[PDB]
């Protein structure tokens, strides 16, 4: 037991780091797609898309 | 001669109805903000095309 | 020990449950207005009701 | 030149045929509500075009 | 026949307007980075283009 709880710990920070990254990549996504309506190349649906994400 | 461009001006009395009717279809759903109006930039310049055809 | 991490487990599943919350509202938000698109697609018919549902 | 353009219009003789099967084809469906009324404009449209032709 | 060009020049007159607009539209979301300087090279060439017909 004090072996796997000494590993999952590691595991999530692996989660945690990869998860930010993530975060920040979808996030300049949107803000791309954001100026993208803003010129108004797209539709607005694409928008929400990208806010859902 | 007359009797080609007779009917080869036919031909383009056609395509000016398809590019009308595909400018005003996009329109009627433009002003729910359709796909921007980059579609309708694409729209409207075309049957200007077929206009001076 | 054990309640002090339930109990902390617990404030935590809320906390997810909030943010979850959030996510799950924006796409209906998003997903409505995608319907709302393809039925004014449908209004000059570009699609088939089925796509609609 | 006439046996050239004897040639040349059995060309268009066959685009005629294509055209058109490819409108009846389209209709056939269109009475249960085919793909939209776009799909029937682009076949009734490039019919018109290959008669003219 | 100078009706003729009349009406044609009236014809690169519109698609002018198009390449343009084009333009400033992926310039104006280029200086937040826009999808690579690709299209940015794909787009100013085109106005040139334009411009010289």
């Amino acid at each position: 037991n004090t072996a796997t709880a000494y590993f999952n710990v590691l595991n999530a920070i692996d989660v945690l780091s990869y998860t930010q990254a993530q975060k920040e990549a979808i996030y300049r996504q949107l803000d791309q797609t954001t100026q993208r309506f803003n010129v108004g190349l797209v539709a607005i649906t694409d928008v929400q898309n990208a806010r859902a994400q | 001669t007359l009797m080609e461009l007779r009917a080869q001006r036919q031909q383009a009395e056609a395509e000016l109805k398809l590019a009308r009717v595909t400018y005003s279809r996009q329109q009627r759903l433009a002003q729910t903000q359709a796909v921007s109006q980059q579609d309708l930039d694409n729209a409207a310049t075309e049957m200007a095309v077929k206009q001076a055809q | 020990r054990s309640v002090v991490q339930t109990v902390r487990s617990s404030f935590n599943n809320i906390n997810a449950s909030i943010s979850s919350i959030n996510a799950y509202k924006q796409a209906v938000v998003s997903a409505q207005s995608s319907l709302d698109a393809m039925e004014a697609g449908y209004s000059v018919g570009t699609r088939t009701i089925v796509d609609v549902l």
